[PDB]
């Protein structure tokens, strides 16, 4: 925050602080929450002719 | 021999002769190509074959 000073009526002109403003920066990782699978491609069209 | 065919091949045991009876021997092939992908790698040539 800018720090406010203050001043007579015509007392001096100093100055006082600002407010630092930071660039905050995130990434989407370059990795996955990932799950895969290798189905036999038999099983699939055995399953769906023999499934119960 | 009584009707019944005596068809030979070389690659039938030696000293064997099967009486078969075609109705009731059959060969049954997997088809998995319904799950097969559309791209063309897989292509399906369906077998030759030669009695002589």
């Amino acid at each position: 925050q800018g720090v406010v000073g203050g001043r007579t009526r015509t007392g001096a002109l100093a100055n006082d602080t600002q407010g630092t403003i930071k660039g905050a920066s995130l990434s989407v990782p370059d990795y996955y929450i990932k799950h895969q699978f290798d189905v036999g491609k038999d099983e699939i069209v055995n399953s769906d002719a023999t499934g119960k | 021999v009584k009707g019944i065919p005596v068809v030979s091949d070389i690659d039938c045991p030696a000293n064997k002769m099967y009486l078969l009876n075609l109705d009731k021997l059959a060969i049954y092939s997997f088809d998995q190509s319904d799950a097969d992908q559309s791209n063309g790698k897989i292509t399906y040539i369906p077998l030759r074959y030669v009695d002589e």
